[PDB]
């Protein structure tokens, strides 16, 4: 029902912090309806030791206690990446961190679980839409996860990659 | 399969 943040509605660049700048990257990309939106992409499958974070802007709570996070995203399919090493991955983690004000900076909070709280490891389900951008297939999955109770002025989300190839197409944060 | 997502180098 009630939206706290929708990346799909951005009237300009996201502006989300990425750490390191070599990992996630803001890129224009498609909706499910082929509307062109801002997305974040990471695909450092040819590099060891990948730990790439992306963090939203401060989202106000506006009275909510339980937060729902709807993610649209596309994973590439390690099988479908020519010459890829065996360490390739097909999931990302989601985290939140609450705060009393917009306290985030380049180095705070630490870029790691604790102070961030892990919501879940996110993977592609077997429900989907797939189209031929021919002949490359665009497959968009949808996953919802929720967390709470949430009590402070607001919060941040984080998305962490550790050696896969994917695009986070949309994040919709809502309550009730 | 999402073959439009280019690796980095």
């Amino acid at each position: 029902e009630e939206t706290l943040m929708d990346s799909t509605t951005a009237t300009a660049e996201l502006g989300w912090m990425v750490h390191p700048p070599s990992g996630w990257e803001e890129v224009s990309g498609y909706d499910e309806n082929m509307n062109t939106i801002r997305t974040y992409q990471v695909c450092n499958v040819f590099e060891s030791s990948q730990n790439n974070w992306l963090r939203t802007k401060f989202i106000r709570r506006r009275g909510a206690h339980r937060i729902h996070v709807e993610m649209k995203f596309s994973v590439r399919d390690c099988s479908s990446i020519p010459s890829v090493p065996g360490s390739c991955k097909e999931t990302f983690n989601l985290y939140y961190y609450e705060a009393d004000f917009d306290s985030a900076t380049k180095t705070f909070p630490n870029w790691m679980e604790n102070p961030w709280v892990k919501v879940d490891t996110i993977a592609a389900d077997e429900s989907f839409s797939q189209v031929d951008l021919g002949g490359r297939v665009m497959k968009i999955n949808t996953e919802v996860r929720s967390f709470g109770p949430v009590s402070r002025s607001g919060f941040y989300l984080a998305f962490q990659d550790y050696g896969g190839c994917m695009s986070l197409i949309a994040v919709r944060v809502f309550y009730r | 399969s999402n073959e439009w997502i280019q690796p980095r180098l």
